[PDB]
């Protein structure tokens, strides 16, 4: 009630503090090697789980090579979140990202 | 997923103020009533007690006794709480602080 | 004495949900929790108002409606916090129930409170002047200090809040 | 690990402490004092190490949770030592502590100005002001008052200004380079702590004392040449009760100093530092759990420990009926000092007490536990065979025989395009590939198929599909464990793995007649794989986020250059190589037909190699008097 | 634990730092074997450019930035390197310290400047002198090593697996030493 | 030599951080290097 | 039961409660039914029908 | 391949304490399943084809009035070739508490053999 209020907005200040704005990110424009498997990986649990899917299913039954179809029209809704070695962070989303 | 999913993954509960993987454990409940998950370290007895009817619980052995409802079950693998087992014996405590607080 | 807590609930979302993701909370955290007792709130949950997830980016206004949601490592179910509004009925004791009548027997009177919650007043807790009366026919009522049967309300004061069991239990004396 | 099973919390850091004897009778299940293990009749004694309060024990519920053998996690008791006994984890540095102390003002024998210099440099140390402990030192009975507040300013100024300067949080900054000078002024403290020949504060000696080994303690005879400082100021077995006698009232005096020796990070808990720490007056039993017998050692090493503790209480007993029995009975509960001192020496620590290994032991070395079990572990869902040599098969597969595809198992949660291929595969059942071997339901269960026969077996393909009956359980659907298909990924492992190209990713195509695993001849310069009887590990990861790397990342595709020189390592060997000099030759022509059997007998468009949905070929070489094709012209078409 | 970092800055898991880039350019091995094959590459102008597709980069990415410094110590360079590196006050970072080589075009290492300013001055050759060498920049910013590879293990794995293979002292007992 | 670095750690009183990938197999975390070292965050429409 | 599908992880309190008169509650358990109504909960909305009828009129 | 397994009835006692455990079937309710395999002697008969499961002697037990059963723990199934009876020497003439049963294997070569 007054600690976990001290407690939250400590947390949240921190968090805040360790975000890096869209306009002052200097990391790589890529989706690496690294972040294309995990978002492969990732959808593909979730379009495994029930999730709506963002693209026509031409009979594809494996939920790897659905999540290879959503990131060929750039549909996956997730956000990478690149952490510096500061413990601050980047946001960057895949549809901002660019392949190869 | 070689070394924790598909080898002694198990998903243990954890005390969130002693942070220890070894002390928390199922209540033996009343007639009627639900078998929650609660902690013996930071726990007081009920004679050392001087309450709500709901921060208390008891053993098998008859002792019924308030406190710790501060847990939560963690996903670790089942070699970390023999870890615990083979160096508590020596005297030496592990605090495993988990982030939801 | 329907009280308000503003909480802060720490949660899982289903990928089902990833499209409507208030309504997930919902389904999965608060309408189980509705006409239950619940420890950290204080007493039976009836309801809440005003659900808003906290967003995970903190460069995100108020405004935004798209927002984002930490998916577990090993699992495809996301995690957030939340905050929300609960109104929650909670007893305390030496506090003043209206209560309606529901069984009238030689041992216990227990009456419900808000046509929806269970109460009851033992035998220890009538006094000695409080005699009751034989129903051979279906159940009798208490003769009071003044010679009349028991009917509508019923105010007594607590003794102890009983939730252990599946509903709440409320333990109450007759004295002043 | 089941993905419709998360987890809330993570364990975000660990630090290392030590239980002290308040904890360890409130955490304990149930104190236990007979050294017997088991009676008769089969049942184990109460009282005893095997005690169903410290856990279910073979068909027998537990005292404490009452939970049966497969869901009681086990408990920890305690066992009451009557002496404080020493932990062999700490004699090295008790006996540090032990020494270097004055007996009379029970503060260290070195100047308590420069303990308390000890105690500023590794404060700023704690703190990340790795440069500021060195400054100190540039600053320097009324005067030691004064310069002990200079030191102890510049300190408390220096965390304030880089506290606020962004630089140093008050949880600490502890990096590699400030934990180089943290040990190197701490072994800089306890060298020149121990070489010392008088307290400066009382100007007096103290009697040297003498390390036995382990398990005892001895003091030396003081010096006939330095007793009259002794006089002007106004050997012996010394009991474990005598040494925490002297070393509370030391950790008392100078409680400034050991804050900060016995911390790396800042002591934001305010926890006093003790001498109780260093000893163990209550050994902690392990659970029953984790001591079933094979008896098993750790009840034989706690079974002397107990079998002493009743001695050396019926020798007290004495003590409280008492001049010739106490001689006696006094040199014998001396005896019985050393003797429970020496069995929780050999409970912990096999080697510092042929014998029986103890807990440490149970630790060190390879085949031990960090090495043997953490590290490295056995897997499930894993395959081991012998290999042989396969061409036709498309580089980046492997062969499975049908006895590892009817095994190896996946789970796969039904969906809306699952229920076509999932349901014909449910039907199959776990003798038939492609088929499935169990059901989980959405609450948890598990349904076999192995005991099922057609008719119950395709009643439960319609009951895969269904609307969940739980709202507990609305978002829920069922994982059939089907079998592996040709889709399905593979980490193939040959031992030793030297470079993480002898652990590749392939894709999977079974054969239907063979039982061993098959392999092309482009992988063997990868694993250094010959055909001679080696055989290879088959690991099959379980979820959607490991068969995205097998695929993706640790591809055996992927890894065509090695990282070593960047040199390819993938390539054809021997009947390739020899058959491309002769087909490349000026001498290799090849008529109409031979032409385009080689050219379809490689590329085959059905199963997805060409990229034109047409084999296109070339004009021949040669026209007339009859056409020909030059083998140089059979690999510019493929 | 040491890996390449988001700031193309090798080091350690718990923080502190090996090397401020990966061998002095931050390339992958594994993408490299081409990058000085010059004369490869012209005769493949056509080829490589549809698998890069530079027109379809020029949106996210600062072409020209770091071209006006690549110059700035090309020129200063030739002009110096009549002295030995104990007088030589360089002025200047070189172009790959200042810039982030993943995402401005042209901020390549010395070498690499130097050996493709060599090469593309001795021999003269639809594709024209200017075309290519903005092409075998974009190629050595695909060849940059992927933040979150695990170097120290793999440069590890590339000492020990060579030693399988084997008046001073020679061998595995020097690597011992 | 285990126990040695195990009564360095506490008697140091040692808090880690779980940095090392040898310190989050022994307890059971994500490793830091590669597919860790970032994390996967889903945009969610509705407020 | 009991699972983080149905309980949250951690459950906290961000202010300290005060009391609210019969206009408050009413007003909630009128749009508290109102936006739900237009599943276990389904025999829930009765029992909260029972209190919304006590502190309006009469049974 | 011919191995060989020595079944001893006597390797639990010693100073001359009775045969508690003699071959053969006694007269419980022990299941007829597996006369498939086992003579009226408790042996198994000679020539019969014996995999993961088979039962490869018959002992009557008398501290359990049980006839239990020996087991073939090999995954690779055979053949019974010979069924001895090692009778032991002594001045009192003992029932026999010692059977050696052989076995053969077919092993007709397949791939992965070395030559
Ligand atoms: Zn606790
Ligand atoms: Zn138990
Ligand atoms: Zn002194």
């Amino acid at each position: 009630p007054e600690d976990f209020q001290q407690h939250e907005q400590i947390r949240r200040k921190t968090l805040k503090e360790k975000a890096i704005p869209k306009d002052q990110r200097a990391t790589t424009p890529y989706m690496t090697k690294y972040e294309r498997a995990r978002i492969l990986g990732t959808r593909a649990l979730q379009i495994s789980m029930n999730a709506p899917v963002f693209v026509d299913l031409e009979g594809e039954t494996d939920p790897l090579r659905i999540a290879m179809k959503e990131l060929a029209e750039k549909k996956i809704p997730l956000v990478i979140r690149r952490y510096l070695p500061d413990g601050s962070f980047e946001d960057w989303s895949v549809e901002e990202l660019i392949v190869d | 997923d070689r070394l924790l999913n598909s080898s002694d993954y198990t998903q243990a509960s954890v005390c969130r103020e002693c942070g220890s993987i070894l002390t928390t454990q199922q209540s033996v409940p009343r007639i009627g009533s639900i078998s929650t998950v609660c902690c013996r370290r930071c726990s007081m007895r009920f004679e050392d007690a001087k309450i709500d009817d709901s921060q208390i619980w008891e053993d098998g052995q008859g002792n019924k006794f308030v406190g710790g409802n501060e847990t939560t079950t963690v996903a670790i693998p089942f070699v970390l709480k023999y870890l615990d087992s083979e160096l508590s014996a020596m005297g030496i405590r592990l605090r495993y602080n988990v982030e939801p607080k | 004495c329907i009280v308000r807590v503003p909480i802060a609930l720490y949660v899982s979302l289903a990928p089902m949900y990833l499209e409507n993701p208030l309504q997930g909370v919902m389904k999965q955290h608060l309408n189980p929790l509705v006409m239950k007792y619940n420890n950290k709130v204080g007493g039976v949950v009836l309801g809440y108002e005003g659900l808003k997830i906290l967003d995970a980016d903190p460069l995100s206004k108020e405004d935004t409606s798209e927002k984002l949601i930490k998916i577990t490592p090993d699992t495809p179910f996301g995690f957030t916090w939340c905050h929300v509004n609960l109104y929650v009925w909670q007893p305390q004791v030496g506090d003043v129930l209206e209560g309606y009548i529901f069984i009238q027997s030689a041992s216990h009177i227990g009456l419900l409170i808000h046509d929806a919650f269970n109460a009851s007043i033992k035998k220890n807790n009538i006094p000695v002047d409080w005699t009751f009366v034989h129903n051979d026919v279906e159940l009798g009522h208490w003769v009071d200090s003044n010679g009349e049967p028991i009917d509508g309300k019923l105010r007594f004061t607590v003794r102890n809040v009983h939730t252990t069991g599946r509903v709440v239990s409320v333990d109450g004396t007759l004295i002043s | 690990m089941d993905i419709s099973k998360p987890v809330g919390s993570e364990i975000t850091s660990v630090d290392f402490g030590i239980l002290t004897a308040k904890e360890i009778r409130n955490l304990s299940a149930k104190q236990i004092t007979n050294p017997t293990v088991l009676d008769n009749l089969g049942h184990p004694v109460s009282g005893g190490l095997y005690d169903l309060a410290l856990g279910a024990f073979l068909r027998n519920l537990c005292s404490t949770c009452g939970l049966d053998e497969k869901f009681c996690p086990g408990h920890q008791g305690h066992i009451e030592l009557p002496v404080p006994c020493y932990n062999p984890l700490f004699f090295n540095q008790l006996y540090i502590y032990l020494r270097a102390s004055c007996l009379f003002c029970h503060h260290f024998r070195l100047k308590s100005v420069e303990v308390h210099r000890y105690a500023c440099k590794l404060r700023l140390l704690q703190y990340g002001l790795i440069d500021e402990s060195y400054k100190l030192d540039e600053i320097t009975s009324t005067l030691l008052n004064e310069l002990k507040s200079k030191r102890s300013e510049y300190v408390d100024m220096a965390i304030a200004k880089a506290l606020s300067d962004g630089r140093t949080t008050e949880r600490g900054s502890f990096t590699a380079t400030v934990n180089d000078e943290r040990k190197k002024l701490v072994h800089e403290f306890h060298k020149k702590l121990l070489s010392r020949g008088k307290c400066d504060n009382c100007g007096m000696f103290s009697p040297k004392f003498r390390k036995d080994g382990f398990t005892k303690i001895f003091e030396t005879a003081l010096n006939e040449k330095q007793i009259t400082n002794n006089r002007v100021k106004g050997s012996t077995y010394i009991l474990s009760t005598e040494v925490k006698n002297i070393l509370d009232t030391v950790f008392r005096k100078e409680q400034c100093v050991l804050q900060y020796v016995f911390h790396s990070r800042p002591n934001l808990s305010r926890k006093l530092v003790k001498a109780d720490s260093f000893f163990m007056d209550v050994l902690v039993v392990p659970p029953t759990r984790f001591r079933l017998p094979s008896e098993n050692s750790q009840n034989q090493l706690l079974s002397k420990v107990l079998t002493t503790s009743l001695l050396i209480r019926d020798l007290n007993d004495d003590l409280s009926k008492l001049l010739e029995d106490r001689r006696v009975i006094f040199s014998r509960l001396m005896n019985a000092f050393v003797t429970i001192q020496n069995d929780v020496n050999a409970f912990i620590d096999s080697t510092k007490a042929v014998p029986i290994p103890g807990v440490k032991q149970a630790l060190e070395k390879k085949e031990g536990l960090f090495r043997k079990h953490m590290m490295g572990k056995r897997v499930n869902y894993a395959a081991r065979s012998v290999i042989s040599p396969d061409p036709n098969i498309e580089t980046n597969e492997i062969g499975v025989p049908p006895v590892f595809a009817v095994k190896l198992t996946y789970p796969e949660p039904v969906t809306a395009y699952n229920i076509a291929e999932l349901r014909q595969a449910v039907i199959n059942g776990p003798d038939k590939w492609p088929g499935a071997t169990q059901i989980q339901n959405e609450d948890g269960s598990l349904v076999s198929l192995i005991g099922m026969s057609v008719e119950q077996r395709k009643a439960l393909a319609n009951q895969l599909l269904t609307p969940s009956s739980n709202v507990s359980t609305h978002t829920l659907n069922k994982k059939v464990y089907r079998h592996i298909k040709n889709r399905d990924v593979v980490l193939m492992n040959r031992q030793p793995t030297l470079h993480k190209a002898s652990m590749m990713g392939h894709k999977v195509r079974v054969l239907p007649n063979e039982k061993t695993l098959r392999l092309h001849y482009a992988n063997t310069g990868a694993y250094n794989a010959d055909f001679d009887g080696d055989e290879m590990n088959m690991h099959f990861p379980q979820n959607e986020n490991a068969r995205a790397e097998a695929l993706n990342l640790a591809n055996t595709d992927s890894q065509y250059l090695t990282p070593t020189s960047g040199s390819p390592v993938r390539g054809l060997i021997q009947d390739h190589i020899s058959a491309g000099v002769w087909l490349t030759s000026k001498d290799s022509f090849f008529t109409r037909e031979q032409y385009q059997q080689y050219i379809y007998g490689c590329i085959r468009p059905e199963d997805g190699h060409t990229t034109r949905s047409k084999i296109v070929t070339l004009p021949p070489t040669i026209f007339k008097p009859y056409p020909l094709w030059t083998g140089k012209q059979i690999i510019t078409t493929v | 634990g040491v890996h390449v970092s988001y700031d193309n800055s090798i080091r350690d898991a718990d923080g502190t730092l090996v090397q401020f880039m990966y061998g002095g350019d931050a390339i992958d091995i594994t993408k490299e074997s081409h990058m000085t094959q010059f004369e490869f590459c012209l005769d493949n102008y056509y080829a490589l450019l549809k698998k890069y597709n530079p027109s379809a980069l020029i949106e996210h990415l600062d072409v020209e930035s770091a071209l006006k410094y690549s110059k700035k110590t090309l020129k200063y360079r030739k002009k110096h390197s009549k002295e030995p590196h104990y007088k030589q006050s360089v002025k200047y970072d070189p172009v790959l310290a200042k810039y982030n080589p993943a995402k401005y075009l042209g901020s390549v290492s010395e070498n690499f400047q130097d050996k493709l300013e060599s090469f593309l001055d001795k021999n003269s050759k639809g594709v024209n002198e200017k075309k290519f060498r903005a092409l075998m920049q974009l190629k050595y910013m695909r060849s940059l090593i992927n933040p979150g590879e695990a170097v120290g293990i793999i440069a590890s794995q590339s000492v020990g697996e060579p030693s399988t293979q084997m008046n001073v002292t020679l061998g595995i007992p020097r690597l011992r030493e | 030599t285990t126990c040695q670095f195990l009564t360095k750690a506490v008697l140091d009183n040692e808090r880690e951080q779980l940095d090392s990938p040898s310190a989050r197999i022994v307890v059971g975390k994500l490793n830091n290097v590669g597919t860790g070292s970032f994390d996967v965050l889903a945009k969610v429409p509705n407020a | 039961t009991a699972t983080t599908l149905n309980t949250p992880v951690v459950i906290h309190a961000t202010q300290l409660p005060q009391h609210v008169s019969t206009d408050e509650v009413l007003q909630f358990l009128e749009s508290f039914i109102d936006e739900k109504e237009n599943t276990n909960l389904s025999s829930s909305i009765s029992q909260l029908k029972r209190i919304q009828r006590d502190f309006k009129g009469l049974p | 391949m011919y191995k060989t397994e020595k079944v001893d009835l006597a390797l639990n006692r010693n100073r001359g304490d009775p045969i508690t455990q003699h071959f053969g079937f006694g007269n419980d309710e022990w299941p007829k399943e597996w006369l498939e395999k086992l003579d009226e002697d408790g042996l198994p008969y000679i020539g019969t084809y014996v995999e993961e499961g088979d039962p490869i002697c018959a002992y009557f037990d008398d501290t359990l009035n049980k006839t239990k059963i020996k087991t073939y723990h090999s995954s690779e199934p055979a053949y019974i070739e010979e069924v001895n009876l090692i009778g032991d020497e002594s001045n009192k003439f003992q029932e026999l508490q010692t059977v050696s049963i052989k076995y053969r294997i077919r092993r007709t070569p397949q791939i992965g053999d070395k030559f």
